[PDB]
């Protein structure tokens, strides 16, 4: 606080290592004067990836992350094998179906005003090849492919580039900087991230799911955007439902052809969503006896597949 | 430096991008009269280790070595009664290897994967041969080996190795958007010029096919417009032959 | 490359105790959270939202009552039920669970 009149903040990173580059993987943003200083820190003992944190106003909060790797699907004649990797506030993408580039090294990369946290691409078998990308603002920004590259600042070339190279592809641009607004104003959390497992389900449709602090209860949300007409550029993704579910969500998985989604529970239980309907009602997974299914542990990953 | 230096002295080795380079030669050291290292090793200063930790400590180096770096020697080749501390016996190399079969790892380098080697130490033959690619980054560049093996039975048989030229490159031939062929290599037993020999591997046709290959990756993945060989003679005439022609010291051919 | 991705958190507001939160500790074989405060020790269960347990370091002369005071480390022994705090001031208490007793 060297300013009179500045408010200060604290910062949680979480940084790994790859060939010997330190790469940037998770920020979180917390308040540093009243309730909401933080105490301490602690790493658990035994489980890897679980984070303990104890404020100041007697309040405690714990976090789980796993690995993942972000890849697209889709049809043959179009799909290009895709894989985006999160450097902090750049997102380097490779395109496995033209180049094979080491990892340090990407086919082209975009750059961003803030600390990326989440990236996804689009669910759909003919567009598969559109990317979508949430920063610790809580902004999601919308990256498609056009015949003309537009020629956007934010888009730069990586290893297929430089003076009298020369290869042949077709790179995305910026179409949207959308906003999320919530249920009116409100102090949010202590709790910086209230929004996981986005899902980028329909060229204007979002899914993700947020969790509630006094009873095991989880809450998925529709995120849509809605505009009165082409006024400018930016927009507005307006909260359309808000669906209740009891149980801890910890994973959310969709299919791009069949259009099923599939929810698990924190106890192994296996549910289908119907978003379409006009009863948004969640059912169990039935398998070919006509029985419930239940996973007996807890997994990690999850698909659909057709056998 | 103790023992538990070297261990991370060569895990950084090979997995740095500055460091990784495409051959080895370990040296243990051997104290020798008329040297400073003799004068502190008689003042009782310094300390040789235990051939049995010599002999743990190479076998767990060997173990780290990538499938692309080729080892040529093992040890020095001093008289032993020159030596006054350090190594004493004579095959190092095959004592460590016996050691790492104990331990239940296994040694990938170059030398111990051809078929000369395969065939005089054990005997065995190369027979579902498949075509194999690596990349990776090294010392500021974009690095690819392309090579034709045995998966089943570990065995290798020719090998290339490819480059794409960086931004920090000052000779005239290579400047402009230009992509560098570095080794090309078929093992086997010597095969004269101009003879064939259906026993041996050598003039079948591996090295035609790796060309090909290499003249795909530099036109439609480097985006490049020439591509340059660093050859010998003998080679300068085979190159001749693929359709190569001569500048400079490098015989370069056109890729639009 | 692979990256990293959040899918649970777990929240427990509103906890009530002597003072203020000092220092804290895992208990990891029982699933359960130790906290020290200016006063004495809290032990709280997060997934069922109870408090299990509670020691006062101050009514046995251990930790002044005016508001002055510390709990430097707070540290959970395995094989054992019992927790070693230290006290700002200096000393080595070992005290207990399924009791109240201190030594
Ligand atoms: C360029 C460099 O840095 S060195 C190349 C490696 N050096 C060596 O010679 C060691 C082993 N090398 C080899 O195996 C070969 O010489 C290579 C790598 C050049 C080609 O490997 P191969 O698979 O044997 O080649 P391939 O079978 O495709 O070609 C055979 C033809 O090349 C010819 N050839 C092979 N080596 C040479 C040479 N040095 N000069 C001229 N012609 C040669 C053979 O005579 C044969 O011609 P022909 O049968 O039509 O009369
Ligand atoms: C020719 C190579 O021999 C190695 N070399 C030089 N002196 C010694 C020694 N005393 N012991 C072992 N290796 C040595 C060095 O690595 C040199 O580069």
């Amino acid at each position: 606080q060297r300013e009179e009149s500045s408010i200060p903040k604290t910062c949680v990173q979480l940084w790994t290592v790859g060939n010997y580059h330190w790469y940037l993987k998770q920020s979180l943003s917390f308040s540093t004067c009243g309730k909401s200083k933080i105490v301490s820190l602690m790493w658990d003992p035994v489980t890897p990836y679980r984070l303990h944190v104890l404020c100041q106003g007697w309040h405690y909060l714990a976090y789980d992350w796993h690995w993942t790797t972000d890849r697209s699907v889709g049809d043959n004649s179009s799909d290009l094998s895709n894989v985006a990797v999160i450097d902090g506030n750049r997102v380097l993408v490779t395109v496995f179906r033209q180049t094979v580039v080491p990892p340090p090294m990407c086919t082209y990369q975009l750059l961003f005003p803030h600390p990326v946290n989440q990236v996804t691409f689009l669910a759909h078998p003919q567009k598969s090849n559109d990317l979508a990308v949430l920063d610790a603002s809580n902004q999601i920004s919308v990256y498609k492919c056009g015949d003309c590259p537009s020629a956007d600042p934010t888009v730069k070339l990586g290893a297929v580039g430089g003076s009298g190279f020369k290869v042949c592809l077709r790179t995305p641009h910026l179409e949207k900087r959308y906003k999320i607004q919530f249920e009116n104003n409100e102090d949010q959390d202590v709790n910086p991230l209230k929004l996981g497992l986005l899902t980028w389900i329909e060229e204007d449709v979002f899914l993700a799911v947020s969790h509630s602090e006094f009873s095991p209860r989880s809450v998925i949300h529709h995120l849509t955007a809605a505009s009165s007409e082409m006024d400018e550029e930016h927009g507005q993704l307006n909260v359309s439902s808000s669906a209740a579910v009891d149980g801890v969500i910890i994973s959310l998985c969709c299919n791009s052809k069949t259009k099923s989604v599939v929810l698990q529970l924190a106890d192994g239980q296996i549910f289908k969503y119907l978003w379409e309907s006009p009863s948004l009602a969640i059912k169990p997974w039935k398998n070919s006896g006509g029985f419930p299914v239940r996973f007996p542990y807890p997994c990690t990953q999850t698909e659909l597949a057709m056998i | 430096v103790g023992l538990e230096r070297d261990i991370e002295q060569f895990t950084e080795f090979f997995e740095n991008p500055a460091f990784r380079p495409d051959g080895l030669k370990l040296y243990p050291t051997l104290v020798i009269r008329g040297t400073g290292l003799y004068e502190l090793w008689k003042s009782g200063r310094y300390k040789s280790y235990s051939p049995s930790d010599l002999v743990e400590l190479v076998a767990r180096i060997l173990a780290l070595v990538p499938p692309w770096t080729r080892v040529y020697r093992v040890q020095r080749d001093i008289p032993m009664p020159l030596v006054s501390s350090g190594v004493e016996h004579g095959n190092l190399r095959e004592l460590a290897l016996a050691r790492m079969k104990d331990l239940g790892i296994q040694c990938r380098d170059v030398r111990t994967r051809e078929v000369g080697i395969q065939e005089i130490h054990h005997k065995v033959r190369p027979y579902q041969v498949e075509l194999v690619r690596r990349d990776y980054v090294a010392n500021g560049g974009w690095e690819t080996f392309l090579s034709y093996e045995d998966p089943d039975q570990d065995i290798l048989i020719g090998l290339l190795r490819l480059r794409k030229c960086s931004e920090e490159t000052f000779r005239f031939e290579l400047g402009g958007g230009v992509s560098i062929v570095r080794e090309l290599h078929v093992y086997g037993s010597v095969v004269p010029v101009s003879s064939r020999d259906p026993t041996k591997f050598q003039h079948q046709g591996f090295g035609m096919l790796l060309m090909e290959e290499a003249e795909r990756i530099a036109r439609e993945e480097h985006g490049s417009g020439k591509i340059a060989v660093i050859s010998g003679v003998g080679t300068r005439n085979y190159y001749r032959k693929i359709g190569y022609r001569l500048q400079g010291p490098y015989m370069v051919k056109m890729l639009k | 490359m692979r990256n990293l991705k959040l899918f649970r958190t777990l929240e427990f507001r509103d906890i009530q105790g002597p003072g203020n939160p000092q220092c804290f500790s895992l208990r990891t074989e029982q699933g359960t959270v130790l906290i020290g405060s200016e006063h004495g020790l809290i032990e709280v269960d997060p997934v069922s939202r109870e408090v299990k347990n509670e020691v006062s370091l101050v009514a046995e002369g251990f930790l002044p009552e005016d508001g002055s005071g510390r709990i430097v480390g707070v540290q959970d022994l395995l094989d054992q039920e019992s927790v070693c705090v230290a006290t700002a001031s200096g000393d080595v208490i070992l005290c207990s669970l399924s009791t109240q007793q201190l030594e």
